[PDB]
C-alpha cells in the first residue's frame, strides 16, 4: 500500500 | 435523506499534517470531510 501525494 | 460515510483515509504527510483522502471519487480532503461522522 503506497500513499497518495497530498494536494496543494 | 441520510448522509453516507465515504472512503476516508488518513495520511501523515512530510509537512506533518493529517490529511484525508476521499478514496470515494479519488477526491482529497485536507480537513475533515462533510461526510466525516
Amino acid at each position: 500500500p503506497t500513499p497518495p501525494p497530498l494536494p496543494p | 435523506g441520510a448522509t453516507a460515510v465515504s472512503e476516508w483515509t488518513e495520511y501523515k504527510t512530510a509537512d506533518g499534517k493529517t490529511y484525508y483522502y476521499n478514496n470515494r471519487t479519488l477526491e482529497s480532503t485536507w480537513e475533515k470531510p462533510q461526510e466525516l461522522k
